[PDB]
């Protein structure tokens, strides 16, 4: 189960 | 013992060749259970272990949704990083992310991690307290400032402490027969004459799981490290692992030497002689 | 940009016995970047049906892949693995040894 966090770096 | 879940993400830019390549894999301990390949035909998260097939269609529709969001973000990062480092648009560059949780023997939260690489070295990472960032670079500090402003750490922590371990436990239950097994190494030694003076002893460990294992040489009960050789632990292709260690001895002196094998599956460590 | 040249191991899934079905493996690891070229060879010629693992990597950040194919060993057939990578001057060939 992957995380929902995918913020641009 | 203790257990882990880990996700590995790779994005490789290819200039002139259209979109970047993106690969994603998921593991429990040493067993891979999911995949995604931007160049495969499915365009979905695919199962890689029998037991993950117990998951429903909302699982697959969620995982695919999220994996595509990871790719999309990593597609924007390749361009952001090229800027941060003032690089050309002509080279190929690589972004890697890894995250997941360790639980101990009681299946409770031990450790959580979330770390980023650019071109083969650290870029940014979440510290062990899961509430602050370690920038590897002056360049990473920009990234760190953006994530501090959007409270990313707090949402990552909730995942690592909560959702990560909850799903880890659930896989362990569901794939008990695979994931909680122990297959002890099958052990033997071999002998090959190099000269008239010297012989190579090689101590073998085959078909074991999990992948962790120690092989050590002793001479006359003392730890022997000189003139020895130890290969990296290597996948057999059927979910088990292999490894061997070798020592070069003087002719007639074979009997002084012992191989010692420690493995979750050997309560008592094995001693092999020639 | 940090580059590392891959290690190569050539070996079989099970103990080789001539006339029994098996798998021939070439494990490449510890490389970066990820792009690599791996080919299994029978007496010097390229095997056609060759699968490989899904790209993953180590705490190193360095990558690893398993290339593998079905085969039945003989007394006369020699096998090898052919690898090529930006860190190499020329492609490396590693012969299989029982």
């Amino acid at each position: 189960h992957m995380t929902e966090v995918v913020r641009h770096c | 013992g203790s257990h882990s879940m880990r996700y590995f993400f790779t994005s490789v830019s290819r200039p002139g060749r259209g979109e970047p390549r993106f690969i994603a894999v998921g593991y429990v301990d040493d067993t891979q259970f999911v995949r995604f390949d931007s160049d495969a035909a499915s365009q979905r998260m695919e199962p890689r272990a029998p037991w993950i097939e117990q998951e429903g269609p909302e699982y697959w529709d969620g995982e695919t949704r999220k994996v595509k969001a990871h790719s999309q973000t990593h597609r924007v990062d390749l361009g952001t990083l090229r800027g941060y480092y003032n690089q050309s648009e002509a080279g190929s560059h690589t972004v890697q992310r890894m995250y997941g949780c360790d639980v101990g023997s009681d299946w409770r939260f031990l450790r959580g991690y979330h770390q980023y690489a650019y071109d083969g070295k650290d870029y940014i990472a979440l510290k062990e307290d899961l509430r602050s960032w370690t920038a590897a670079d002056m360049a990473a500090q920009t990234t760190k400032h953006k994530w501090e402003a959007a409270h990313v750490a707090e949402q990552l922590r909730a995942y690592l402490e909560g959702t990560c371990v909850e799903w880890l436990r659930r896989y362990l239950e569901n794939g008990k027969e695979t994931l909680q097994r122990t297959d002890a190494p099958k052990t033997h030694m071999t002998h090959h004459a190099v000269s008239d003076h010297e012989a190579t002893l090689r101590c073998w460990a085959l078909s074991f799981y999990p992948a962790e294992i120690t092989l050590t040489w002793q001479r006359d009960g003392e730890d022997q490290t000189q003139d020895t050789e130890l290969v990296e632990t290597r996948p057999a292709g059927d979910g088990t692992f292999q490894k061997w260690a070798a020592v070069v001895v003087p002719s007639g002196q074979e009997q002084r030497y012992t191989c010692h094998v420690q493995h979750e599956g050997l309560p008592k460590p094995l001693t092999l002689r020639w | 940009m940090i580059q590392r040249t891959p290690k190569i191991q050539v070996y079989s899934r099970h103990p080789a016995e001539n006339g029994k079905s098996n798998f021939l493996n070439c494990y490449v690891s510890g490389f970066h970047p990820s792009d690599i070229e791996v080919d299994l060879l029978k007496n010097g010629e390229r095997i056609e049906k060759v699968e490989h693992s899904d790209l993953s990597f180590s705490k190193d950040w360095s990558f690893y892949l398993l290339y593998y194919t079905e085969f039945t060993p003989t007394e006369k057939d020699e096998y090898a693995c052919r690898v090529n990578h930006v860190t190499l001057s020329q492609p490396k060939i590693v012969k299989w040894d029982r």
